RNA sequence: AUCGAGAGGA
């Protein structure tokens, strides 16, 4: 049930491998262009 | 390109209103960032990046 | 000697300004807006304490004990209701970088007791 | 020397740390703690030098002085020191903490920079930002000075 | 022929071409540095590059104040990748695992906050201030409450199963004043970490499990998210956050110096960047010898890209 | 890129190993047991087939420009 | 070729 120290090395790097497989490295420029265009356009015509 | 739709309504006297809609009215074109929502590599397989001549560890973002 | 409060008008909610009345020299604090007047009680008008010589324990407030950053100890029981464990930290505050005396909070809820030792 | 600086620490919150003339308590409690801390480190890099043998390199490129430095086989392999910004120990970045890995009102050696290992040991990561604040501070000085120096 | 797309077209391509954030006839007074030429020497430069920031404090500044690595950059920029010339300390790269918020809509949480026992600001009789808390969404007092420790409670528990709250908000409670801050505003850097219970990590074997078949049961870092096990943490809310290093730091010791951990650290050698990871033990190096090879790996040679032909 | 024809330091060659080895690496041989097997003794050689990345493979997933 | 900007090396 709980994670032992034998294994807590290779369960941190599992997490971090979903994490950068899910998001990725460029995920900030990414979402904050995907804002502007979607949202922050709409805001400035209105 | 970027269009939007205007609506312009003619005010002079009487209640004379009308509103005529200008659908898709074109406003500029607006640089695409590669790899976004709204660039033509989103969401595609390496072997359609690879068919393109696009690297699929292109991370985009520029 | 003390500190020294300000006293709000019961007419329009100002402050009292202080002012003397030479006939019976009793120290007045009169409105200076409207025509209210009241008798002191303090007989003193300013006060400047330059040693800031005040109690921390004062300033130190019970909610404290509810951080989980500050460090606990059990060695240090609460006087008013003996629990053993207790929240420590420094004075922390301009005029107190000095001082490392360590200010106890009692962690129990409903005491919030506050001391040094 | 922890220990010594946990004596310091509880002489310091118990008001039994007399200021010497000159400085306020504070600065007191600081000049002792650095001046343990310094002794410890001098002590280990002699240490360190007692154990080096005559075949060690790091001892034959000093002795002749062609490169290195008795501090660089202490910090090789002994201890690698306190690390230092502006003058005084790692400042509380944070609110009374260096690192939100500690606790608040903390002045212990590994809390405010003393970096226990070696660089053959390894640092550990508090350490190492650490570390990394001490070689930023040195870089930022020597990118400033050369204008002021050159005019 | 009254609208012009000339305008719109135009000033966007000479933004972005020339890097002059501003009007074209204010190059002057436009500020520089924006868009920089893609560094396309090797792939580390390129992924550096992408993940780069700077301040603009300038490079003539003689201060050493802007410069100096905050111990705030912790996890959330590298405390090695740096120009070693003017830029110093001002032109900084992400750290690996840090990921800075998109910004959002406070509505809801407003909205929560008038359903709670929240009182507004107009409403609560001006003497219940004092020994009540102030409560702050997105930089705006909003009204007081007379339970912080249970609404704090309540708010991370709405955040941690994607309630009204979502992840990237920020919600910091400042106890010595009776302050409650509510970021969800863009520009906030965060970083994940793990949960921790009464003693013990919230993340387990079932946990592990599921993600290491993360190719057949589709459980992702989403799921991680809102399993309520990892946590996005941006800066201000690190100062109330008590960090474990790693899980070794929660067993019970014969001294306890902590004892009531509220978060953990994923893997410390997160706070690296892109060009300071490709360091091998970087603990045994000397710090300016990290940041020279960090600022050298963006010289180094390679295929800078599979399709250069 | 490809598989070097000579080790660098020796001048041994590991070019005509590359194949072999991945087929050994699929046959779930290990990496040390798969370099005994072709017979790489120093680690010169070891280290030129164990670090080899082929990025021929990726490159040939583009089309060509000319048919 | 000129100006300006950016990235860099010692
Ligand atoms: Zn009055
Ligand atoms: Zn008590
Ligand atoms: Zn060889």
């Amino acid at each position: 049930d709980e994670i032992t120290p034998d294994l807590w090395q290779e369960a941190c790097w599992i997490v971090i491998s979903s994490y950068f497989d899910e998001k990725g490295l460029v995920r900030q420029q990414l979402d904050s262009f995907d804002e502007f265009i979607q949202m922050s356009v709409q805001r400035i015509v209105e | 390109p970027l269009y939007v739709d205007i609506t312009k309504t003619v005010i002079k006297e009487g209640e004379e209103q009308l509103q005529t809609q200008h659908q898709k009215t074109f406003i500029g074109k607006i640089p695409i960032m590669l790899r976004s929502t709204y660039c033509l590599l989103n969401g595609l397989t390496d072997r359609d990046l690879c068919e393109l001549n696009e690297c699929p560890l292109d991370p985009g973002g520029y | 000697p003390g500190f020294v409060g300000i006293r709000f008008c019961q007419e329009c909610n100002n402050m009292l300004y202080p002012k003397e009345d030479k006939e019976n020299r009793i120290l007045l604090y009169a409105c200076r807006n409207c025509d209210y007047q009241q008798e002191a009680d303090n007989s003193c008008i300013y006060v400047n304490k330059i040693t800031h010589e005040v109690d921390e324990l004062t300033q130190i407030i019970a909610d404290v004990s509810q951080d989980p950053t500050l460090p606990r100890t059990e060695d240090h029981p609460c006087q008013k209701c003996g629990h053993k464990e207790a929240v420590f930290f420094q004075s922390h505050s301009a005029r107190a970088e000095d001082a490392m005396r360590l200010y106890y909070v009692c962690t129990a809820p409903h005491c919030g007791h506050r001391w040094t030792e | 020397a922890k220990q010594d600086v946990i004596e310091v620490i509880e002489k310091a919150h118990n008001n039994e740390l007399e200021p010497t003339p000159g400085n306020t308590l504070r600065q007191t409690f600081e000049n002792q703690v650095n001046r343990i801390l310094n002794d410890a480190r001098d002590k280990t890099g002699s240490s360190a030098q007692k154990s080096l043998s005559e075949y060690n390199n790091f001892k034959s490129m000093v002795v002749s002085g062609a490169k290195g430095s008795k501090i660089n086989i202490s910090q090789v392999i002994a201890v690698v020191g306190q690390q230092n910004v502006e003058g005084k120990r790692i400042p509380f970045g944070f609110k009374h903490r260096t690192l939100p890995h500690f606790i608040k009102d903390d002045y212990g050696p590994e809390s405010r920079g003393f970096v226990e290992n070696s660089y053959l040991a390894g640092l550990t990561p508090t350490e190492f930002f650490f570390h990394a604040m001490g070689g930023r501070e040195g870089l930022i000085d020597t990118a400033v000075k050369t204008a002021e120096t050159g005019y | 022929l009254a609208i012009k797309t000339r305008i719109i077209s135009d000033g966007l391509k000479y933004s972005l071409a020339t890097g002059n954030w501003g009007d074209q006839k204010k190059a002057h007074q436009a500020r520089a540095g924006v868009s920089q030429v893609l560094n396309r020497l090797t792939f580390a430069s390129t992924l550096s590059h992408l993940r780069r920031l700077n301040s603009p404090i300038g490079r003539d500044g003689k201060l050493a104040k802007p410069r100096q690595l905050h111990n705030t950059l912790w996890g959330m920029v590298c405390p090695a990748e740096t120009p070693e010339g003017h830029a110093v300390g001002l032109v900084k790269n992400l750290a690996l695992m840090a990921y800075i918020s998109v910004g959002s809509q406070p509505s809801p949480i407003l909205e929560f906050l008038e359903e709670w026992s929240m009182e507004n600001l107009e409403e609560i009789s001006p003497a219940a201030i004092a020994d009540a808390t102030k409560i702050f969404v997105n930089g705006c007092w909003v009204g007081i409450h007379k339970d912080p420790e249970q609404l704090m409670n309540t708010l991370r528990k709405l955040r941690r199963q994607m309630d009204i709250i979502v992840s990237e908000v920020s919600m910091i409670r400042d106890i010595r004043e009776r302050e409650i801050r509510i970021y969800t505003d863009a520009g906030r850097i965060c970083r994940p970490l793990l949960i921790v219970e009464k003693q013990k990590l919230l993340l387990k074997k079932r946990h592990i499990d599921q993600l290491k078949e993360r190719e057949y049961n589709n459980y992702s870092w989403q799921d991680l998210v809102a399993s309520g096990v990892v946590e996005y943490i941006d800066t201000l809310e690190e100062e109330t956050v008590m960090l474990a290093m790693t899980p070794d730091d929660l067993q019970e010791k014969e001294v306890a110096y902590c004892s009531t951990y509220t978060h953990c650290e994923i893997h410390p050698s997160m706070i690296l960047g892109v060009c300071a990871s490709i360091i091998p033990f970087p603990d045994h190096n000397q710090s300016p010898r990290n940041t020279y090879q960090s600022a050298m790996g963006k010289q180094a040679m390679g295929v800078y890209i599979t399709n250069f032909h | 890129m490809i598989i070097p024809v000579r080790c660098f330091t020796c001048g041994k060659i590991v070019g005509n190993k590359w194949e072999a080895y991945l087929g050994l690496l699929q046959a779930e041989y290990t990496e040390g047991d798969a370099l005994d097997a072709l017979g790489l003794k120093r680690y010169c050689c070891r280290r030129m087939l164990l670090a080899h990345v082929d990025l021929i493979e990726k490159l040939l997933n583009y089309a060509p420009l000319e048919k």
